[PDB]
């Protein structure tokens, strides 16, 4: 669990690409488990 | 003439061989019959499928 951009969420993905998905937090090819995100706008910093 | 069945074992050894070469040139219905156009235009998840 962590915190990022509303716009990176989509990269949270076996295979996917992008910043985060290079530099910071990435899934194995064959992953098993579920993503869940949300809106947290009133942690806003 | 004479020699046909002779004939006909070479000619269809070599015509086989052949249609197996010819058959990697197929789509059979991916982007690219040519592999390593596939693997570097797309992102894994789309490649496999192709």
């Amino acid at each position: 669990s962590f915190v990022i951009r509303g716009d990176e969420v989509r990269q949270i993905a076996p295979g996917q690409t992008g910043k985060i998905a290079d530099y910071n937090y990435k899934l194995p090819d064959d992953f098993t488990g579920c993503v869940i995100a949300w809106n947290s706008n009133n942690l806003d910093n | 003439s004479a020699l046909g069945k002779l004939q006909n074992v070479v000619n269809q050894n070599a015509q086989a061989l052949n249609t197996l070469v010819k058959q990697l040139s197929s789509n059979f219905g991916a982007i690219s019959s040519v592999l390593n156009d596939i693997l570097s235009r797309l992102d894994k998840v789309e490649a496999e499928v192709q």
